RNA sequence: AAAUAUGUAAGAAGUCCUUGUUACUUAAUUGAACGUGGACAUUUGAAUGAAGAGCUUUUAGUGGGCCAUUUUUGGUAAGCA
RNA sequence: GAAUACUGCCAGCUGGGACUGAGGACUGCGACGUAAGUCAAGGAUGCUGGCAUAAUGGUUAUAUGCCGCCCGUCUUGAAAC
């Protein structure tokens, strides 16, 4: 009955993008992938070799392993009570860098630069990020801001 | 020979001073808060008389108290439950409120009432129900050498720069809140008023934000 | 008598009991699927500076 | 009521006493237990803890451990310490007169020390001499180095040496382990 | 060995917080609070009152 | 819901470097408590500008007490309400002494006649008319007239007793 | 093109600066990976909580399920599947 | 120019009633007092009376009020027609 061939219920997410079908950027074979980058996972219908399964679609990873015109990539699956690791071998037409890792390492450029302007200065560092915080007292005007009396309407139809 | 009575003297001449200290404290504590109350009344006058509209400041802190027991709450609930330290019917914490709490409190809201406390409650309900978590063995306060023991790396030497340390939500509120143990409110002494609990606040229940009615539920069932 | 497929239910819930955890990422990761020809050169870059710090340590 | 996130009344799964009923060992318990309270020493309480132990988990450590232990920077004249039991090792020819620190002596071990010119000593006689770990050098032998181990955790792709009685061809050489009976593991 | 809560028990209320003493004193509840005579704005007033 | 009060409560959906100093919106509200105030002035607020408290700043909230409450009045009532098919608009005229006890009475006739609830009721407008003679309602202007009288007969007395022994009246 | 759910990250295993190995790579000490010595000296890099975290061994019973709320398929409908 | 309501505070005063008295030399934190010592301050003491008896308590039968379906078992489910 139940059919589960590799490529099952992918009608979708192995379509192309309306009016970005045909051939693929080579910015994509442009860019340089080391080991420990954090990559995050998306197929390409165009290209069939190097092609990830339908469970590692949108996931994301670190990168482990290079070679002529693919890459070695990191994943933890989910399966049952425990996490297994598996090891993905994906062309780059099916992949791309993370935008995270990047605003997090100039994060850290800021601190440090932060760190040692403040060591310069003398004291209150803080670097950590708070989240947003209640807002304070203020003062409100009515100058050219008079307060208008609204009440709720009645019914009408207007089909 | 006996050797004691020059210790027990100095122990007592270093107590005195220790209370002294707390005493000198817990004035201008006191001068604080009155001070604050009034100002905030006088701003508030003096916009009127501007022809203005001063707004409050947003509350920082929050007094939660469990209401639903333990049957049939679901799982990320129940998981907020058990990191808010509500594992019981009728127990309480504060919180500092933040945009990473409001969001556990909208999530939570049909199971507990939450709302901004007073000074008064606050004090009325430390020293009642004061229990520390130590080894974690749940002490009785009853002391103000436990809490130099225990927070004197705070600069938190009594009961009272405590609930300070609370109301003006300060640095050490995290580990003033979990060095306090949960408290385990009894019923309310009058009953909740309404009938049916389990409907909102604002429908004729109980659950949400009662924004500073939670002063008067305190009060009774503590 | 039927015989009933199956049932998803109360499988999350014995996964959750015994709580459901990472693989544990260990420092010096597995080196199996890497390109020999860079495991290769790993191993007598190794070779060669082991015996550079011998040398210095001498 | 109140909801529990963890098992309650449960035991914390260590072992707090010595499952023998050895008088002389109980004895040793009882010194160890006094000192660890009142000495606030890290060594009493790991002796003790060492003391509580089982047969596999205190193995016996060879004679000729010691040396390659005393040969470290600085271990020269260290008290050499051992919860359990020592063993001789003919593959060792020279030996120092160190002092050797356990409670259970082959007497191959002992023959060896003391021609070597060191000393045969008791845990009651370092706890004398040394009362809280000073100059000691604790040796521990292999755990998982016995035989039954090389079982645990048998699977396919494990390399663990499958429980069997008579070995050679015709016992587990076959299907399973072959490229050419079907697969291999 | 037994809890006997402050709010009651004046040598419990004195051992903690020696602050009480003077607060009895003056009182300090029954504080009275100087006369200010401010007045609010005709516009707060006809915002007040209009409908 | 309970017995009422009248607020004042101000709106501002609070500023942006698009817009800083909004307009500052009101509304007059019957309710219990601030809380129930603010949470229907959010409501009506929401359903007609686009703001909802996620987005907003209440700078002001005042109680509203009646300025001659020992004066009889006559309030005319626009409301809207959701009946079980639609909704409908009507007008009533109560005669009371406060703008929040008309609004009680209100809320009890249209619950008892209509069966509606307090969750599916919008007053549009309360509004005390000065002069006579606009009246539209019998049952109000036949309290108006000159050298007004009338009984009750047959009142009931809840007396306390279980056993009497005196065969009551009931004269007025 | 939502809502709900969903992956990753929020550091000291890191950041910056000298200098060493390679049989790999590069036109090229050029790069890659691994290291060497200093500084950034745990405000050392969001919130909350922690009845501590982790690792093994061995073994029982079970491997007929059912009800309710929401989303549903087949069905005239069913205390139906 | 007032009081009165409503809300809130007093480490504000005063009464009435019910339940409990754990522990067993001292050690402590405190308060009053110049002092000596005293204290409602790390768990109750004092005074007075009655009973030689069934006073109290227990066991058993009976009566009364309320509740209480026959055990074991297969079962998703047994008081089971």
């Amino acid at each position: 009955g139940k059919s589960h061939g590799y490529r099952s219920r992918t009608r979708y997410m192995f379509q192309r993008d309306f009016r970005k079908h045909g051939a693929v950027h080579l910015s994509t074979y442009l860019k340089v992938y080391k080991v420990g980058d954090i990559v995050d996972i998306k197929a390409n219908g165009s290209i069939q070799k190097g092609m990830p399964h339908k469970f590692y679609q949108g996931k994301t990873g670190v990168v482990y392993n290079v070679t002529k015109s693919s890459v070695g990539v990191i994943i933890n699956k989910m399966v049952g009570n425990r996490y297994l690791e598996k090891r993905l071998n994906l062309r780059v037409e099916h992949i791309k860098h993370s935008k995270c890792r990047q605003e997090f390492l100039e994060r850290v450029k800021a601190n440090a630069a932060k760190r040692a302007e403040a060591k310069a200065q003398g004291v209150a560092v803080q670097l950590k990020r708070q989240p947003a915080q209640p807002r304070e007292s203020r003062i409100v005007s009515t100058e050219g801001n008079v307060p208008q009396t609204l009440a709720p309407v009645p019914y009408e139809t207007f089909i | 020979a006996e050797q004691v009575a020059a210790e027990r003297a100095a122990r007592k001449a270093a107590n005195k001073e220790k209370r002294a200290i707390i005493l000198e404290r817990n004035a201008a504590y006191q001068k604080e808060y009155e001070t604050a109350e009034r100002n905030i009344i006088q701003a508030k006058r003096d916009a009127k008389a501007a022809g203005s509209y001063y707004v409050e400041a947003q509350h920082k802190l929050v007094f939660v108290v469990r209401i639903k027991g333990i049957n049939k709450i679901p799982p990320k609930p129940r998981k907020v439950l058990q990191l808010l330290r509500l594992t019981r019917i009728n127990s309480g914490t504060f919180v500092k409120v933040t945009k990473a709490t409001l969001e556990l409190l909208k999530l939570i809201e049909p199971y507990v009432a939450y709302g901004y406390p007073s000074y008064s409650t606050i004090r009325q309900l430390v020293y009642k129900r004061g229990f520390g978590k130590i080894n974690k063995q749940r002490v009785p306060l009853s002391d103000n050498a436990i809490i130099e023991a225990n927070l004197g790396k705070y600069g938190i030497l009594s009961i009272d720069d405590l609930i300070h340390e609370i109301i003006t939500v300060g640095p050490h509120f995290k580990q003033a809140n979990n060095f306090l143990w949960p408290f385990k409110l009894s019923n309310p002494s009058g009953g909740w008023g309404v009938p049916r609990k389990f409907k909102h606040f604002i429908q004729g229940g109980s659950f949400g934000n009662r924004e500073e009615f939670i002063n008067k539920l305190v009060k009774s069932m503590n | 008598a039927k015989s009933k497929n199956h049932t998803a239910h109360n499988q999350t819930r014995k996964a959750h009991r015994n709580g459901i955890k990472k693989p544990k990422t260990y420092k010096y990761p597995s080196l199996k699927g890497v390109d020999p020809k860079f495991r290769r050169n790993h191993k007598h870059a190794l070779h060669g500076t082991a015996k550079a710090l011998a040398a210095a340590k001498k | 009521g109140i909801d529990h996130t963890s098992k309650q009344h449960k035991r914390s799964g260590h072992r707090t006493a010595p499952k023998s009923d050895n008088v002389y060992l109980k004895l040793l318990v009882k010194l160890y237990t006094f000192l660890a309270r009142r000495t606030d020493a890290p060594f009493n309480k790991v002796v003790l803890k060492a003391l509580f132990l089982s047969k596999i988990n205190r193995p016996p450590v060879s004679v000729s451990r010691i040396a390659r232990a005393l040969k470290q920077e600085g271990a020269a004249n260290k008290t050499v310490v051992v919860v359990g039991t020592v063993t001789d090792d003919a593959r060792i020819f020279e030996f120092p007169k160190t002092t050797v620190a356990a409670l259970r002596f082959t007497a191959g071990a002992r023959a060896k020390i003391v021609k070597a010119g060191g000393e045969c000593i008791t845990l009651d006689q370092l706890a004398v001499r040394a009362p809280k770990g000073q100059n000691t050098l604790i040796l521990r032998g292999p755990r998982n180095s016995r035989e039954a181990v090389r079982h645990f955790g048998m699977g396919p792709h494990k390399g663990k040496a499958p429980r069997i009685l008579s070995t050679g061809r015709k016992f587990e050489r076959a299907r399973g382990r072959r490229r050419s009976k079907g697969f291999k593991v | 060995v037994l809890k006997k809560n402050p709010l009651k028990n004046k040598q419990v209320l004195l051992r903690l917080n020696p602050y009480a003493k003077v607060f009895a004193a003056e009182k300090l509840g029954s504080k009275k609070a100087e006369k200010t005579g401010t007045k609010p704005a005709a516009v707060f007033t006809e915002t007040l009152k209009h409908d | 819901m309970a017995h009422f009060k009248e607020y004042q409560v101000i709106g501002r959906r609070l500023p942006t470097e698009s817009v800083p100093e909004p307009k500052l919106f009101r509304m007059r509200i019957f309710a219990s408590n601030e809380v129930i105030a603010k949470s229907r002035y959010w409501y009506f607020l929401q359903k007609l500008h686009k703001v909802k408290k996620a987005s907003g700043e209440i700078v002001s909230i005042n109680q509203i007490n009646e300025a001659h409450p020992t004066k009889v009045k006559n309030f005319g009532v626009w409301v809207r309400y959701d009946s079980r098919s639609g909704t409908h608009n009507m007008y009533k005229e109560i005669r009371d002494v406060s703008r929040v006890a008309a609004v009680e009475t209100l809320y009890q006739d249209m619950a008892a006649r209509h069966r509606a609830r307090f969750r599916s009721i919008h007053i549009l407008k309360v509004a005390e008319i000065e002069k006579t003679a606009d009246v539209k309602r019998q049952y109000v202007k036949q309290f108006l007239t000159k050298d007004l009288k009338f009984p009750l007969p047959h009142r009931v007395q809840k007396s306390t007793k279980t056993f009497s022994y005196k065969r009551p009246s009931t004269f007025y």
